[PDB]
């Protein structure tokens, strides 16, 4: 139904999108673009989606070549500067050869591009529409849920200092 | 031009030589200078009048 | 003739553009009443400015209590500024602008809070009647009309 | 007050010999509060 | 310091300048009795003397070897007080007053005879024009540009030559 | 005083270039005699209609300057 | 037409029986000067949180959460607020209620546009406003109780302010 | 019609919605009496110059050439610090590409756009959507960086670092 | 045709008691030299400043922002402790309210430019509180009662302040009064000087 029943439903969200409970209060898809906000929410899930793999793996998982952090956190400061820049370089080339070297609001979707949509199906999983369907509420549902695990992760090391799976083996409550 | 008229002076000997002056009549003889036209600021002389050819007056 | 402090132009021979704007009676909560671009009001009126005032008020309060959080071995926990965050590859930039940057509280000794002010530094409310009366008092008050009192006994 | 005075303190050298008067008038007073300005104080 | 001068506050030359200012003073002080009014008029002034030169010294001038203050007016910011701040203020009155002439010049062309605006002034229009100069930098340069402050060269009367 | 003096020698050099400017550029007419070439260069005046026509001419704008070039070279 | 509650007095001219806790009273006109849907949702409010109030004052009066007598000391009502900010308690209260009330400034807004009633959450998990009679009726219960309440909750806070004892403690001692 | 900035004020009528970084706002019109195409390739050029100009007072914080790295991070006493025959060369490099815009403003005002110097080598603006998207966003970068440049420069007049130091140690304020 | 506030005068014309608080006020004739909208424009904004002043006044008595620059209960003492930076910014503020609430028409030539302008009306009204068009008549008059009020108190405060070197409040509570001794007004060139 309507996610905030008080609130009337926002005219641009009409259910079309995966995830549209229609859930915005504040006023986004009035002012920008909803293919934009798609295509942010789903790449911010999908890294999310990989960030929250990545804290839990590495607290877990060291390579040989590089040292541990403290926390998973810590890994980011320890792995080489020269190593971070190839790695935000290289996301970076695939950025703009994925989005075909439009990558802003006005240029973006000129092309016709769906929303979060890169044509990345390797094991043909989403093939078939009906499934394909159930998937794209799956990967915004487990996205928006990775972005919310991915802040609760990143800020209890910062604030633990102890890793995920540390804290909730040695839980100490803060005092 | 026209009676009434507001004209820019084209003589360059004038004192109102490139100032707005408005033509009060225009002569219909063989007369060498018909459009004469008054002016706001006055002379050195004090005369605030002149007689003047067409071609030394541009209507504006 | 002219008024005289009259503010229209064409009385003071003072050049003007004409066009004169119709005036909406349409009012933004954080804005003035006055000629605006169509949709504009619908846009960028008092919903917008109450929702945004709303969101920033709450967004302030991680920024008022902005800082490095760090829990030591016991559950005490340390306030450090995002400045002790030193950034890997920068270069001689090894401390990075941050959050505390735009907002630097504790710069100016402000301590701030999520509901603004805060224990540190906090608003100062004093009693100026200093408690005494309005009339009736002693020696250490003499108040105005106590100077009545005291000139029509004398 | 009367039309033809007021038109008469209206004229230039009343108006040039009150204004400069007062001009000089907060001249003179600003120089006896705060006197010996050589210079903007900064 | 800037071009070879001292700061007032040490230089021995503007302190002989005001012990010496002070001296002239207090030796026609010394020819009154204490509560005379020609007594107290000269204290008020060798007040008045020692205040100048106190505020002097403390207020970043650069002295001579005269001991008189100089005024640096090259452009420097740590000597700004002395020329560029205080024509600044000039500037701004100054086009005040130009602005504000030249507004009424121009309403004055506009009446039933303009020269008696000018002789006999529209006292209340005037003082509207008066109140108009706080804002000429920017109501100036809109005129300037809207092109209503320059006429065109061939509306301006000129000799033959 | 070397800086006042010099701004002095300044409104000297200035002042007489007014004047001889004035006198070169206006020596050929003007509003108040506008065919003074006519007349030449040295003449005494154009008379004391239109207000009054003395020391009008070219030369006298040379005899008007030549005082203020004995100010500054004084 | 003149006030039920006020009867010399000019019936308010912005306020109908439609409305829940409606008995005519607005003397000083205050209802004319501000839009009467956001006095009706600011009532509401200083109704809803008064009430919460009211009800923690007699229950933290009564008992307390496990451990929370260490952090604070004997400090009551108002007492402990100075040293719950200290620790997140009440930093955590306001991010949370800040949260709730970002959206309580749009529900506002849809309440001055007309898209719904003042304080119309839809809030109704179990199941008591079913039948209309109902509805009304405790609505109307709602406003009465909630505006004792916050009459309540500045006799309790004020009670604090002279004697610090707190509800029940003043009730058993004086 | 109005200004779309002030819209208090009447549109600037020598302004117009085809410029890229089009906003209305001319409130003392330089356009009614300057020719509106030079103060749009004078504002670009401006823009373009402190783009750099932002870029090159933030970057010797980072990272420093090695003939340079001894050189001073403020940069109004890297300036001095520079040769003047580094000076003349980097006048003589400058002087080189102002050549092309003396062909492009003193002599072939009229044809092409404001600002086009043809240095398009990536083939960008090809693309009519993300050729408009990119004009708009360099004259509103440009007039970021000119901005930003100003601020920065004062900054750095005030505290004698760079601004990112300025930053870091927390000197905002003069002293 | 007598005003009914001096009732031996005449009553001035442009006062026609269409504005709020036209009780017929003006013996010195300055409406019939002074256009009404510009004098009932800066009515407005001196009372309205004013308010804020005496305000400004009473609330610094009794309450103050943290911090030892904020600390001075006697008004006129807080121009001189309050930071420049901040009575700069104050400053800088006020001038571009100035000219973005009156719309770039901020001169006496060409405020009210526009017909739609009216004298006090800035377009200031976020809350909405002059919806009720009922209201528009006692508000406006005791907006104008209230900025006169002001404009008389604020004007005794500080000569208050300057006479008794205390703050309006505590002044009132610790009166002591004029003993004359110091204070004397003039005397410049009565004693010639000094
Ligand atoms: C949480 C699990 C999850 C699920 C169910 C999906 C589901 C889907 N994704 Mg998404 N995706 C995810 C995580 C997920 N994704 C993450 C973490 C990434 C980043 C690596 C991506 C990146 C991605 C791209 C770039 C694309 C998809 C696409 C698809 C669709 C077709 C392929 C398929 O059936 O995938 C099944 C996947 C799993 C069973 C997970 C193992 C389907 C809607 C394609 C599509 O149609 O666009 C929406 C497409 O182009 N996904
Ligand atoms: C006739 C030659 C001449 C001229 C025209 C100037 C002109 C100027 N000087 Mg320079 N100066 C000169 C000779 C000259 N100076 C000499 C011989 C010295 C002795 C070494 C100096 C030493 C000097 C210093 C030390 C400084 C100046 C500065 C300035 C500027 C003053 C404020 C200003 O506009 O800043 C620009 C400000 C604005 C446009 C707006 C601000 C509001 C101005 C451009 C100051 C400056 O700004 O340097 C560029 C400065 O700091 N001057
Ligand atoms: C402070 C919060 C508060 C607020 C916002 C309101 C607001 C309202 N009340 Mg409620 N009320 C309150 C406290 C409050 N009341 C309390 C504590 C009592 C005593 C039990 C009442 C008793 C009461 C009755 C009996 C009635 C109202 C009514 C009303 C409405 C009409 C406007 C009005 O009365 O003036 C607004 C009042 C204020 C803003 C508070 C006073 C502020 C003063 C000026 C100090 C500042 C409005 C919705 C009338 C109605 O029809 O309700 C639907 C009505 O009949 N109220
Ligand atoms: C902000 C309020 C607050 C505070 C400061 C504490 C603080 C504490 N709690 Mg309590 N607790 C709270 C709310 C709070 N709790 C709530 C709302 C519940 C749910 C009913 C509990 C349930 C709870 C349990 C069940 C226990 C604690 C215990 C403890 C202590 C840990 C040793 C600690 C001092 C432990 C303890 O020492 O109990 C005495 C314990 O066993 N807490
Ligand atoms: C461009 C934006 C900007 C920036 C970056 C600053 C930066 C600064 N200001 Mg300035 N200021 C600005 C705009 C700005 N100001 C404007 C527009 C005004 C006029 C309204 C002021 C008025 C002002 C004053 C009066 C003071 C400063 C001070 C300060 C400094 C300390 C700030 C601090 O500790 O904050 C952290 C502290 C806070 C965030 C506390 C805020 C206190 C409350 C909110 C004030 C109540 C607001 C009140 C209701 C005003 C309503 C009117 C307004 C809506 C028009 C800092 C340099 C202070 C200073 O110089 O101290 C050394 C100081 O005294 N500012
Ligand atoms: C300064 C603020 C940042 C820059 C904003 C630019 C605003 C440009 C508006 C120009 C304009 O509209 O002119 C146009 C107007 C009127 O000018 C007239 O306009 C007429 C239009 O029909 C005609 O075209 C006339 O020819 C023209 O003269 O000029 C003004 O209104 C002046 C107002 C501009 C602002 C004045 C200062 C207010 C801000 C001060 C802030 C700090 C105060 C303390 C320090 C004082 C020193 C600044
Ligand atoms: C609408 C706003 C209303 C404002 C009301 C003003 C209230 C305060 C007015 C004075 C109060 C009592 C004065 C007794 C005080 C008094 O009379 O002192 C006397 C003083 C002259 O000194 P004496 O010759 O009296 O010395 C006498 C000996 O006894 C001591 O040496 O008179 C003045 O000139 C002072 C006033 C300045 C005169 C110029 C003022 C500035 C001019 C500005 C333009 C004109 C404005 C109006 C000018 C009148
Ligand atoms: C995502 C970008 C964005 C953010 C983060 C943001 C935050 C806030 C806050 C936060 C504390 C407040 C309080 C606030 C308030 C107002 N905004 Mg909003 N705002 C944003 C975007 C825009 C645009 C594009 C416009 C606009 C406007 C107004 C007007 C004036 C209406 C008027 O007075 O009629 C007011 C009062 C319109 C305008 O006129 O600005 C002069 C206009 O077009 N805003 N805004
Ligand atoms: C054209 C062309 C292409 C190209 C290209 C190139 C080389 C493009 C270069 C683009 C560049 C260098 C853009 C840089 C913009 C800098 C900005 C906007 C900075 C603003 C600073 C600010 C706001 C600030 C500030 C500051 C203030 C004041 C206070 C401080 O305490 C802090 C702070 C830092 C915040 C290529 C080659 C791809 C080919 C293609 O076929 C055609
Ligand atoms: C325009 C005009 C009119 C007008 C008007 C007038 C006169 C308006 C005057 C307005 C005023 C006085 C505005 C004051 C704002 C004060 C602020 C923002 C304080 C900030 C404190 C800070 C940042 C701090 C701090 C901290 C520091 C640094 C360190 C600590 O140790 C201290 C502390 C903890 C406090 C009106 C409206 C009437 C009408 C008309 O329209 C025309
Ligand atoms: C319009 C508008 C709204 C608004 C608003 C605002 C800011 C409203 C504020 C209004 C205010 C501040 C009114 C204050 C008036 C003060 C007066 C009359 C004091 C007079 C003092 C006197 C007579 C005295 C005296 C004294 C003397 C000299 C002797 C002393 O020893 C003591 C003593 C003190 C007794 C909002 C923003 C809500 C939105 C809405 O949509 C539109
Ligand atoms: C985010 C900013 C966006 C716009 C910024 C542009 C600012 C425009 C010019 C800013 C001028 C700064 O103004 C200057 O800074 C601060 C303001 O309190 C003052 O600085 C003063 O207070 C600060 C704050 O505690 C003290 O640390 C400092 O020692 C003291 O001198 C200066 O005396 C003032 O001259």
């Amino acid at each position: 139904d309507n996610a905030m029943p008080f609130l009337e439903r926002p005219p641009k969200l009409d259910g079309s999108l995966a995830g549209d409970v229609g859930f915005d209060p504040v006023g986004f898809s009035n002012y920008f673009d909803l293919r934009w906000l798609r295509e942010s929410e789903l790449k911010h899930g999908r890294v999310c989606m990989l960030g929250v793999t990545g804290l839990l793996v590495q607290e877990a998982v060291c390579l040989p070549q590089f040292s541990n952090g403290k926390t998973p956190v810590d890994d980011f400061f320890v792995v080489p500067a020269a190593g971070l820049w190839q790695v935000f370089f290289a996301i970076g080339a695939v950025e703009f050869f994925s989005h075909g070297f439009k990558l802003t609001p006005g240029d973006m979707f000129s092309e016709g591009r769906e929303a979060g949509d890169f044509g990345f199906d390797p094991l043909g999983c989403g093939k078939n529409p009906d499934a394909l369907a159930r998937r794209r509420l799956v990967e915004v549902k487990n996205g928006r849920l990775a972005m919310i695990a991915f802040g609760g992760l990143l800020h209890q090391q910062l604030l633990t200092g102890q890793g995920t799976f540390e804290q909730l083996a040695n839980f100490k409550a803060i005092a | 031009v026209k009676r009434g008229s507001k004209v820019r002076i084209l003589r360059k000997e004038s004192y109102w030589y490139q100032d707005i002056g408005t033509v009060a009549t225009i002569d219909t003889s063989g007369i060498r200078y018909p459009v004469v036209v008054r002016f706001e600021k006055v002379s050195y002389s004090g005369v605030n009048t002149n007689n003047f050819s067409l071609d030394e007056v541009v209507e504006v | 003739d002219t008024t005289g402090f009259s503010g229209v132009p064409s009385q003071f021979a003072r050049p003007e553009s004409g066009v004169y704007p119709a005036e909406p009676t349409e009012q933004t909560f954080l804005g003035m009443r006055g000629p605006r671009a169509p949709g504009h009001r619908e846009n960028f009126g008092g919903k917008h400015t109450a929702t945004m005032l709303a969101i920033a008020a709450l967004l302030w309060q991680p920024v008022s209590e902005a800082g490095m959080y760090r829990m030591g071995a016991d559950g005490a926990l340390t306030k450090s500024s995002f400045s002790n965050m030193e950034v890997p590859g920068f270069g001689n930039m090894k401390k990075a602008p941050t959050i505390e940057s735009l907002f630097p509280f504790a710069k100016n000794g402000f301590d701030a809070s999520p509901a603004l002010f805060g224990k540190g530094s906090m608003i100062v409310v004093e009693d100026p009647r200093d408690g005494c009366g309005a009339y009736a008092n002693s020696g250490a008050c003499h108040t105005f009309l106590d100077e009545i009192g005291d000139a029509l006994k004398k | 007050m009367d039309s033809n005075f007021l038109k008469y303190l209206s004229t230039a050298p009343v108006l040039f010999t009150v204004w400069l008067s007062f001009t000089a008038s907060f001249i003179i007073e600003a120089n006896r509060f705060f006197p010996d300005m050589l210079y903007f104080p900064m | 310091d800037v071009a070879g001068l001292t700061p007032c506050g040490e230089s021995k030359e503007f302190a002989r300048r005001l012990d010496g200012s002070v001296k002239k003073l207090q030796t026609r002080l010394s020819k009154y009795e204490a509560g005379t009014p020609p007594a107290l008029a000269l204290q008020k002034q060798i007040d008045k003397t020692k205040n100048r030169f106190d505020r002097y010294g403390k207020a970043g001038l650069l002295c001579g070897t005269d001991g008189l203050p100089h005024l640096i007016t090259d452009g420097r910011w740590t000597h700004s007080g002395e020329f560029v701040i205080p024509g600044l203020l000039f500037l701004y009155v100054a086009g005040w007053i130009g602005w504000v002439g030249r507004s009424y010049v121009l309403f004055a062309r506009t009446a039933d005879k303009p020269t008696e605006k000018e002789i006999i002034i529209d006292v209340p229009v005037a003082l509207s024009f008066v109140s108009t100069g706080f804002i000429w930098p920017f109501s100036a340069f809109k005129e300037f540009t809207s092109g209503n402050l320059i006429v065109p060269a061939d509306e301006i009367t000129v000799s033959p030559r | 005083g070397d800086f006042l003096i010099h701004h002095a020698i300044a409104l000297a050099l200035h002042t007489t270039t007014l004047i001889l400017v004035k006198g070169a550029l206006d020596a050929r007419g003007s509003k108040l005699m506008p065919d003074k070439k006519d007349f030449g260069y040295a003449f005494p005046c154009d008379g004391p209609g239109r207000g009054g026509t003395c020391d009008i001419s070219a030369w006298d704008a040379f005899y008007l300057s030549m005082f203020w070039m004995l100010n500054t070279i004084g | 037409a003149m006030s039920e509650s006020v009867p010399f007095l000019k019936k308010p001219e912005a306020l109908d029986s439609s409305m829940a806790g409606y008995a005519g009273f607005d003397p000083l006109g205050l209802s004319s000067i501000a839009d009467i849907k956001f006095l009706q949702e600011s009532e509401i409010k200083h109704c809803r949180i008064a009430m919460l109030a009211a009800a923690g004052s007699i229950a933290q009066d009564i008992f307390t959460f496990p451990g929370v007598s260490k952090v604070v000391g004997t400090a009551k009502m108002t007492g402990v607020h100075d040293v719950l900010v200290k620790q997140g308690a009440m930093g955590q209260i306001l991010l949370w209620t800040s949260f709730l009330e970002v959206f309580g400034t749009i529900a506002l807004l849809e309440t001055l546009d007309g898209k719904r009633a003042p304080g119309d959450f839809k809030f109704d998990p179990l199941g008591f406003s079913k039948n209309a009679e109902t509805a009304k009726r405790y609505q109307l219960s709602e406003i009465k109780n909630g505006r004792l309440a916050m009459l309540a909750t500045g006799g309790m806070v004020h009670g604090y302010f002279i004697t610090g004892k707190g509800p029940l403690e003043l009730l058993t001692n004086f | 019609e109005m200004s779309e900035a002030i819209p208090f004020m009447p549109k600037p009528a020598n302004i117009d919605s085809s410029m890229p970084g089009y906003a209305g706002f001319d409130p003392l019109g330089f356009t009614d009496y300057y020719s509106a195409k030079w103060m749009q390739e004078a504002e670009i050029k401006h823009g373009r110059v402190c783009m750099l100009a932002a870029l090159g007072m933030v970057f010797p914080e980072f990272a420093k050439f090695p003939q340079f790295a001894s050189f001073s991070t403020n940069p109004l006493e890297a300036f001095y610090q520079v040769s003047p025959a580094g000076w003349g060369q980097i006048f003589l490099f400058i002087g080189v590409l102002e050549t092309f815009s003396y062909e492009k403003s003193f002599y072939n005002f009229e044809g092409g756009a404001p600002g086009a110097l043809g240095f398009d080598p990536l083939r960008m603006s090809s693309n009519p959507a993300s050729a408009k998207q990119y004009a708009a966003a360099e004259v509103r970068n440009g007039r970021l960086a000119m901005i930003g440049f100003s601020g920065m420069l004062h900054h750095a007049i005030v505290s004698k670092q760079g601004p990112i130091t300025q930053i870091v140690e927390q000197n905002f304020y003069p002293k | 045709a007598k005003s009914k506030a001096v009732p031996f005068l005449s009553q001035p014309e442009a006062l026609d008691g269409s504005m709020a608080g036209d009780v017929g006020f003006d013996p010195f004739g300055i409406s019939s030299v002074i256009d009404i909208k510009w004098l009932r424009e800066s009515e407005l904004k001196h009372g309205r400043i004013c308010m804020l002043a005496a305000t400004g006044c009473l609330v610094q008595e009794v309450v103050h922002l943290p911090g030892p620059a904020f600390s001075q209960k006697m008004a006129l003492n807080a121009w001189a402790a309050a930071p420049r930076g901040g009575m700069i910014s104050i400053l800088v503020a006020i001038g571009l309210i100035e000219m973005i609430s009156n719309r770039f028409a901020l001169t006496a030539t060409d405020m009210f430019a526009n017909p739609n302008r009216v004298p006090g009306d800035l377009g200031f009204d976020p809350l909405s509180l002059g919806a009720n068009p009922a209201n528009r008549a006692r508000f406006e008059l005791s907006e104008v009662i209230h900025g006169r009020a002001a404009m008389m108190g604020f004007s005794g405060m500080v000569h208050q302040m300057i006479v008794s070197k205390q703050a309006p409040i505590e002044q009132l509570m610790h009166f002591k009064a004029v003993d004359s001794s110091l204070m004397k007004l003039g005397g410049a060139a009565g004693n010639l000087g000094y």
